């Protein structure tokens, strides 16, 4: 009885821990006696720490959380995949959580329910993962969904952040109205919601020999929701706004965390639910749609969360190469991708927090930042470079071997595509690099030191970045057991 | 309530194949030209029988 | 089964007919967020009676399963409600 | 395809869908028992007996 | 026919939303009611699925969707009356 | 600091503040007087009591 | 099936003279229990009143500009009025004394009372005043708060039954009431009911809404009379609640074989009528509450435990295996 | 002929909705199409859904929107001669027949209960989001 | 902040009481009594009647306590 | 219910008691099973006092830090004993254990 | 001892502990009780 | 004794009440024959159907 739930510690833990940071939080806030604390660092260092405890629970259970598959058949189906999609989100939201702690006391934003909201988006992004269901999968996205729209317009001094919150409101509802109504369908017509048996109906049947209007515009339509939950081109009404408005720590949560999962998502969708082969055409052109206009518009930006946006919808579409190429290095690429992607992104956003202590708004108050603190300048170089795709450097390997899956199955328009935008993506970040090194303004913009625990995630990132190419392995071999594990 | 149904069960047995049998006489009646036409044949290529089927959702609540 | 429903859309037909001729009877001769707190709260605990209504009839077929998964349920927003009464927008 | 009936009884399909399963769980290629495919899926709409009594209306209409 | 006039009554009430949001950019408060009006569309056809499939994960689903759509409602207004608070 | 801190006190009071002993109590004398003789006096019929010293016309 | 309006009017009428002759009831309890007569001089205890009082409010000047649209002023009284009646064709009188015999009948008079708030809510808005809508919105508010616990004690009756069908509701009473032992419940399930109707000490959201106002605004002579018709359909409405839920609906309440002559049909009768006894005299014995410490009682003290006592309820029962 | 009038009167209030004067309309026209909707759904024979519309939407959720909205201002061919009668009725399962609330409690807390969780968990955050964007308590 | 006022007629508020005060939506910041809707003038019509003539004015002052004023009267006499 | 407890992969290690009960598998904690729900919990202990001396709250911290490790490292223990019984694990010692 | 500090919060809520105790009665009956009579 | 002119109204309402439901009754037994039962199911609605079938062919 009660060890049918060994599958599930991983996340009834970090559901109890919510719980209680929730209750203490709430108990200690009101309280005259200690006049009101602002207890946001403690409950947000109670948060980190539940978040590696569930994480050591996660990653010892390698041999369980595959018991009592029957009894939890109709919910949910984790395995292989799922074991090291989770164990790499869990991860990154420890990051994303561990580098915001200074944004709470340097600007005296002490609201606990943020911390709250982060792990109980995160225990959604978990179920979201394991779902194996059309209901699970839409409750997981909603889970996060709501938990976003909440944390978005949490700063209720700045029209930016509640315009935001409101714009990201409205577009995710939209989007997962499309998504659901396209699930609709696809029950309608076939029923057999569970992906199990979705994956053995369509596969029976090409939609070549016969033309099924129903399951086809279904697929269609939950392949146009999900290109709006991860803000693929054309579908990116908002996304830029949305960065720029919300605040620094939530867009650092964002893009990383939601994306990932998203990914996990679409491709346990993608792999059983999409056999009439018409997702390639839709992942095809969006992608390259994505890949052109993100080189061609960051280049235009003068602020720095924009040019963030902006590279993180070129990576988008750059990761969303590997969709169309159906093999297993198509997944292993896009897999490798999304995992550097994140490390690049998490050390870019603890390089705009670092900077956030006397509010960097543009890309031109960074000038002769070589000067007042070298190591942190030729840090952020790297990290640029790094988006770049520069040899020498992490993501250079992840545009390579998703090259390499592109002209595997023959897709050569892919390749000559990727290779431009690579050229145009590169001019902006140099020139990026050259107001931060070789120009100097007459005005100069002083920052305070940093704190520890960033500090120590960017040397960190900083260091796998630059050697990643030396040790390559490892990725490599897990991601190549990743995307067999789809299968058997 | 389930001592009873048999009979029921055979009544409402007895009338559907009426019902069958006159509707199969019918469509045989019509369909005279046209070769090819195998009159009633069960549409489930497994063989199994279930009742004519109605473009009526739900019609046993009204 | 359900052909009880007919009786009452006659009888709201002839109940507005009533009201009709009831009152055609002389012719012939700024912001307060409390208030979406209380609406937001009636919502929530109103979600729960709809899912309460399915627990209680079935509840005699499903022993010692659903009753501690329907716990859990009130658990969770036992401890929500919790977080309401402690923060404040409970009391005027 | 659940096996879960409105009325609480079963699935009118669930029986054609098991059946279907069942053939392709020893079967590598879908080919070979795509007609339980078939029944299945015309079990849940009834297209061929729909179709059919289309026929029989437009023979009935032809004789104007 | 019957199974056809509920989906297509079904596909114009989301078809009909999803015009209701796209025009006003600026109202913020009939794209709420829109977005409501997509949410019962889809309720629908999976109830009407449901029904005539004689399979139950139709209503079930139906039913957590409302959770969803409330949940929506009160955060949508929340973050209006935020939003409202600034101006006027 | 007002008090009421023992063991035996605090179920009684929080009993009467729970079962509504005092709203109870009051409210069962209302019933008292609901079966108790009026003290009105039907006007036309019956006049009110005057004296010798009384100021009308 | 010609047969329904006969039906329908008969279910109609006496409820509009019976909701006239509860309001003499009213004024004359509140008069026996300040040691008077009340209405007497009229008929012949008082009987009469009533009709008196409808001819009096008929034969007068209707004051109805409404100063606003003209629609939605007149339909707010109609829509209360139609739901307060509606609610009334699902109640099991004695055995098929009973209009519609829905297989749930229970979340359809929860929904039913639920719909109930737009009627105050339009007529507050509709008429044009900076206070009365303002108080109109208060009641609906309070209204709204009281529906939780409403539908809490609901839930409570349900698992004890097993089934929403209000007839199977009394039929599974022969035993013992239910109100033996869910006593508490029924204490909170009345005063649930005398606060959602503003008729109670849980009354001050009106009645400040008149004295800083003087309802100096489009009062229609009659017209505005709807809404206390429906508040008054309302309070019988919710008096027979609490004998079909907790009382034995109409079964005897202690009885041999011999007091068989009578009927179930006053057993019924006379439960709505003493709890209707019981509303005036909560009305005539206690003060008003206010509307800073209703909400907070409202919330704070029958919603968690009202929760509570679902979860003993059912958890009593699934430990014994008691269940329908 | 019923559901036929009801679905154009839905179909006109949603129209209406979304080209409406004034928010109080709008809302006033959002209830009656969750009021049709509710009516096609008794139709279609699922009485507890068709009220859970009426408790839910234009029970809290309208509530909460005219809250707001008052502050802050191939199918078968219609012939029918030989089907009505060629109804096969299988009399077994008639006997103890479940009614639409007993069938979807019995799976709905047993089997499928993660997905209840995760809706008590989306309740939650609904809940804590209204209080820390709203509470100015000033 | 809106400025609305009483005056209600029955007799809640005993009657001829007008007060005019402002509130901060729900909570009341200042009450402004307007006095003297009952100024019938009896200090000016007691000078123009004897000692006795004048002594049925106490009664007309706090009719509640009829007999209160006129022990003040007859003491101060 | 219907339960049936079956791995998708097998345990490649021997198997005892294919479905433990709770009371069992909680006593049947090893020394390494103490030590490291010890360790969380001091641990949890030890981040509860250092980060709750800012806001002031030293005692409440440290009792809720407690309350985290004490839950997770049973629930760890726990989940490594069952391991250990369920055969999924080393289990070298209970192995013999049941021999004997 | 924590008898004092439980002791002052039930004299200051009673309704509150009185529901704790109604609900902490409803859910020990069936999670001790139960298979206790179970097991007969 | 002095009490019961106000238990006059509520015998009134009372009474009325009662013939409130006493009116449906005899209006439904006039016409169908029968009185309404409790219990309405699909199977009891099926018996209704095919009895008024067999009587009216009787
Ligand atoms: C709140 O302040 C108010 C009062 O004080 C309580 C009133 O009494 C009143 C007076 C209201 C009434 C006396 C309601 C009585 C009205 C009627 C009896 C006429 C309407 C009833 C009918 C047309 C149904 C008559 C049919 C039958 C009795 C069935 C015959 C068998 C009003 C309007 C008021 O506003
Ligand atoms: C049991 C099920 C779960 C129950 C909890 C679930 C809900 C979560 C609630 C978590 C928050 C609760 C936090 C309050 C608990 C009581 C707080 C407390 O005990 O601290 C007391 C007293 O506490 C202590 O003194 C010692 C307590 C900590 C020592 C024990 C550490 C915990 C060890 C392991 C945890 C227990 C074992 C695991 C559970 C069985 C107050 O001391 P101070 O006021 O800080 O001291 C004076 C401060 N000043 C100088 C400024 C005046
Ligand atoms: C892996 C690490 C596990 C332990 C982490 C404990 C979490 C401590 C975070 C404290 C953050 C905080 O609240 O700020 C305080 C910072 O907390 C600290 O200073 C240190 C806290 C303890 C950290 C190291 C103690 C041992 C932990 C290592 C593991 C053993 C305040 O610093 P200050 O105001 O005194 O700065 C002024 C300074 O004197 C000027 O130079
Ligand atoms: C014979 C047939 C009669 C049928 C009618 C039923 C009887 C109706 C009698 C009504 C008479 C009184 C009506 C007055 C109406 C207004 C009174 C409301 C006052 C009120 O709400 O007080 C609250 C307590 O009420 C409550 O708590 C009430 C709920 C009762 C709770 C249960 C009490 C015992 C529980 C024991 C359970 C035993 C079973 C356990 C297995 C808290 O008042 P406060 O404001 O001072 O509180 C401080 C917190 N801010």
């Amino acid at each position: 009885m009660f060890n049918l739930f060994l599958a599930v510690f991983p996340e009834i833990f970090i559901i109890n821990a919510t719980f209680i940071l929730l209750i203490h939080g709430v108990v200690f806030s009101t309280s005259k006696k200690y006049d009101y604390p602002p207890l946001a660092s403690n409950v947000g260092w109670l948060g980190l720490l539940s978040v590696l405890i569930t994480l050591l629970l996660l990653a010892a259970g390698a041999p369980l959380l595959t018991i009592a598959h029957l009894f939890w058949n109709n919910l949910f189906r984790r395995d292989n995949f799922t074991y090291f999609c989770q164990i790499f989100l869990l991860l990154s939201t420890a990051g994303t959580i561990s580098m915001c702690f200074d944004f709470f006391d340097q600007e005296r934003f002490d609201a606990f329910e943020f911390i709250v909201l982060i792990l109980l988006s995160t225990c959604g992004m978990l179920f979201m993962i394991s779902a194996y269901d059309l209901i699970a999968m839409y409750l997981a996205i909603e889970l996060q969904s709501l938990c976003f729209y909440v944390i978005a317009a949490s700063k209720r001094k700045s029209e930016f952040s509640t315009e935001a919150g409101l714009k990201y409101l409205i577009l995710g509802a939209f989007s997962s109205g499309i998504l659901l109504f396209g699930c609709s369908m696809i029950y309608g017509s076939t029923g057999a919601t569970h992906f199990d048996q979705l994956a053995k109906i369509l596969t029976g049947y090409e939609i070549t020999g016969a033309r099924s209007s129903g399951i086809f515009m279904g697929i269609l339509f939950i392949a146009v929701g999900f290109l709006f939950k991860i803000t693929a081109v054309p579908f990116h009404m908002w996304a830029p706004d949305i960065y720029e408005g919300s605040p620094t720590p939530v867009t650092a949560f964002l893009s990383i965390a939601p994306k990932i999962s998203i990914f996990a998502n679409i491709l346990r969708v993608f792999i059983y639910g999409s056999y009439g082969a018409t997702l390639q055409q839709i992942f095809f052109f969006c992608s390259i749609a994505s890949m052109i206009l993100g080189a061609l518009a960051a280049m235009a930006q003068t602020k720095v969360k924009r040019l963030l946006a902006y590279s993180s919808i070129g990576h988008v579409g750059y990761i969303c190469i590997g969709f169309s190429c159906g093999t297993i290095e198509g997944i292993q690429s896009l897999l490798i991708g999304i995992f550097i992607y994140a490390l690049m992104t998490m050390d870019a956003f603890a390089i705009v927090l670092a900077l956030r202590q006397t509010r960097v708004k543009y890309i031109a108050d960074l000038g002769a930042l070589a000067k007042t603190n070298p190591i942190l300048a030729i840090t952020f170089s790297i990290t640029m470079f790094s988006y770049a795709g520069i040899p020498p450097l992490a993501g250079f390997c992840s545009k390579f071997y998703l090259f390499f899956a592109a002209l595997g199955c023959g897709a050569y328009f892919l390749a000559l595509v990727g290779v431009v935008t690579s050229v145009i993506g590169c001019f902006y970040y140099i020139r990026l690099v050259k107001r931060m090194f070789f120009d100097t303004p007459r005005t100069w913009i002083l920052y305070e030191p940093m704190d520890r625990n960033k500090s120590l995630l960017l040397a960190m990132t900083s260091f796998f970045i630059t050697l990643f190419l030396l040790y390559p392995s490892p990725l490599f071999s897990v991601t190549h057991q990743m995307a067999l594990s789809l299968y058997l | 309530r389930r001592t009873i149904l048999p009979i029921l069960q055979a009544e409402e047995d007895e009338r559907f194949v009426s019902e069958w049998k006159k509707y199969l006489e019918y469509e045989a009646d019509v369909m005279k030209d046209v070769p090819g036409w195998k009159v009633g044949e069960n549409v489930y290529n497994s063989g199994r029988w279930m009742p004519p089927a109605t473009g009526e959702l739900r019609p046993d609540v009204w | 089964m359900m052909l009880e429903f007919a009786p009452i859309f006659i009888y709201l037909v002839i109940s507005l007919l009533v009201s009709l001729i009831l009152l055609g009877v002389p012719f012939l001769f700024r912001f307060d967020i409390r208030f979406y707190l209380v609406s937001i709260l009636f919502l929530i605990f109103d979600l729960e009676v709809t899912f309460f209504f399915p627990w209680a009839v079935s509840l005699n077929k499903i022993d010692l399963f659903g009753f501690w998964s329907m716990m859990a349920f009130l658990f969770i927003l036992t401890i929500g409600f919790l977080y309401e009464w402690k923060r404040g927008a409970l009391d005027w | 395809a659940s096996g879960w009936g409105i009325t609480g009884n079963k699935g009118r399909c669930y029986d054609f869908w098991m059946d279907f399963s069942e053939c392709m769980s020893h079967c590598r290629e879908p080919k070979d028992c795509t007609l339980l495919r078939e029944d299945y899926l015309e079990c849940l709409h009834h297209s061929k007996e729909f179709q059919r009594r289309n026929r029989i209306y437009k023979e009935e209409q032809r004789k104007l | 026919m019957d199974l056809i006039k509920y989906f297509t009554f079904s596909m114009i009430i989301f078809i009909l939303g999803i015009w209701g949001i796209l025009l006003n950019r600026r109202n913020i408060l009939i794209m709420l009611m829109s977005i409501e009006l997509m949410l019962l569309a889809v309720n629908l056809n999976f109830l009407v699925f449901s029904v005539s499939l004689d399979d139950m994960m139709g209503q079930v689903f139906a039913l957590l969707v409302l959770t969803v759509a409330a949940a929506e409602s009160a955060i949508g207004l929340a973050i209006f009356v935020i939003t409202f608070r600034v101006r006027g | 600091k007002e008090i009421s801190k023992d063991w035996n006190t605090v179920f009684e009071r929080s009993i009467n503040t729970l079962f509504l002993t005092e709203m109870v109590r009051g409210l069962s004398l209302t019933l008292k007087y609901f079966f108790d003789p009026k003290v009105t006096i039907n006007y036309p019929f019956e006049k009110g009591p005057l004296s010798p010293r009384f100021r009308g016309e | 099936y010609i047969a329904v309006p006969a039906e329908i009017l008969g279910i109609i009428l006496p409820l509009l003279l019976g909701v006239a002759f509860l309001v003499l009831a009213e004024r004359k309890v509140m008069a026996f229990v300040q040691r008077r007569k009340g209405p007497d001089v009229v008929g012949s205890f008082g009987l009469l009143q009533p009709l008196a009082d409808g001819l009096k409010l008929i034969l007068k000047e209707p004051i109805s500009p409404s100063s606003a649209n003209f629609f939605l002023f007149r339909m707010a009284p109609v829509a209360t009025f139609m739901l307060s009646l509606v609610a009334w064709a699902v109640v099991p009188f004695d055995y098929g004394m009973v209009l519609s015999d829905l297989n749930i009948g229970l979340l359809y008079l929860f929904a039913i009372s639920s719909l109930g708030v737009y009627g105050i809510i339009i007529a507050g808005r509709s008429s044009n005043s900076k206070y009365a809508f303002l108080g109109a919105l208060r009641s609906a508010a309070q209204m709204v708060s009281y529906e939780v616990s409403i539908g809490l004690i609901l839930i409570t009756v349900l698992i004890c039954v097993g089934s929403c069908n209000l007839s199977e509701i009394v039929m599974a009473q022969k035993q013992i009431w239910f109100g033996i032992p869910l006593f508490p419940v029924l204490v909170m399930f009345f005063i649930s009911c005398l606060a959602e109707t503003n008729r109670a000490p849980f009354d001050l959201p009106e009645a400040e809404a008149e004295l800083v106002a003087g309802y100096n605004v489009e009062y229609s002579s009659m017209g505005f009379a709807l809404f206390f018709l429906g508040e008054y359909a309302n309070m019988i409405l919710m008096s027979g609640l609490c004998t079909l839920f907790f009382l034995g609906g109409w079964l005897p309440i202690l009885d041999l074989p011999i007091f068989k002559k009578i009927p179930g049909s006053i057993w019924f009768s006379i439960k709505v009528l003493f709890f209707l006894f019981l509303y005036i005299w909560v009305r005539a014995a206690f003060p008003r509450y206010r509307y800073d410490q209703l909400m907070g009682l409202g919330w704070k003290v029958f919603l968690p435990l009202s929760l509570a006592w679902v979860v003993s309820v059912s958890g009593l029962l699934v430990t014994f295996q008691w269940l329908p | 002929m019923i559901l036929s009038v009801l679905s154009s009167l839905a179909l006109v209030s949603g129209l209406m909705v979304v080209r409406a004067k004034n928010p109080v309309h709008s809302v006033l026209f959002f209830i009656l199409v969750f009021c049709d909707t509710s009516g096609l759904l008794l139709l279609l024979g699922l009485d507890f859904f068709a009220m859970i519309f009426l408790v839910v939407y234009i029970g809290a959720i309208a509530v909460l929107f005219l809250f707001v909205v008052m502050m802050f201002h191939i199918p078968l061919l219609p012939t029918q001669r030989n089907t009505t009668s060629l109804r096969y009725t299988v009399y077994a399962g008639k006997v103890r027949s479940w009614t639409n609330l007993e069938t979807l409690g019995n799976l709905l807390y047993t089997y499928y209960f993660v997905w209840f969780l995760v809706s008590s968990l989306i309740l939650l955050v609904a809940m804590i989001g209204a209080i820390v964007l709203t509470m100015h308590r000033t | 902040n809106f400025t609305l006022n009483f005056g209600p007629q029955h007799p809640a508020a005993h009657g001829v009481l007008r007060l005019v005060l402002e509130m901060n939506g729900e909570v009341v910041e200042r009450a402004e009594p307007h006095i003297g809707l009952l100024h019938r003038g009896t200090e000016k019509l007691i000078e123009y009647k004897t000692y006795l003539q004048a002594l049925p004015y106490f009664d007309r002052l706090d009719y509640v306590s009829m007999m209160a004023q006129e022990h003040a009267y007859s003491l101060a006499v | 219910m219907n339960t049936d407890i079956t791995a998708l992969e097998k345990a490649q290690y021997p198997v005892v008691d294919r479905n433990p009960a709770f009371t069992k598998v909680v006593g049947n904690f090893s020394t390494l099973d103490y030590l490291r729900f010890s360790t969380i919990t001091g641990i949890s202990v030890t981040v509860g006092y250092l980060s709750g001396i800012k806001p002031g709250i030293k005692g409440p911290s440290m009792v809720t830090g407690g309350l985290i490790g004490l839950m997770g490292g049973f629930m760890y223990a726990y989940q490594n004993s069952a391991g250990r019984l369920m055969g999924f694990f080393p289990n070298d010692g209970e192995v013999a254990s049941y021999q004997k | 001892p924590v008898m004092e500090k439980l002791r002052m919060f039930v004299a200051q809520e009673p309704v509150v502990a009185a529901s704790c105790l109604i609900g902490g009665v409803g859910l020990f009956l069936p999670a001790v009780v139960r298979p206790i009579l179970d097991s007969l | 004794l002095v009490w019961l002119e106000a238990m006059l109204p509520l015998g009134i309402i009372g009474g009325m009440l009662c013939i409130m439901g006493n009116s449906q009754y005899y209006i439904h037994k006039a016409y169908h024959g029968r009185p309404k039962h409790i219990g309405h199911d699909e199977w009891d609605v099926a018996m209704e159907r095919r009895d008024k079938k067999v009587v009216e062919k009787a």
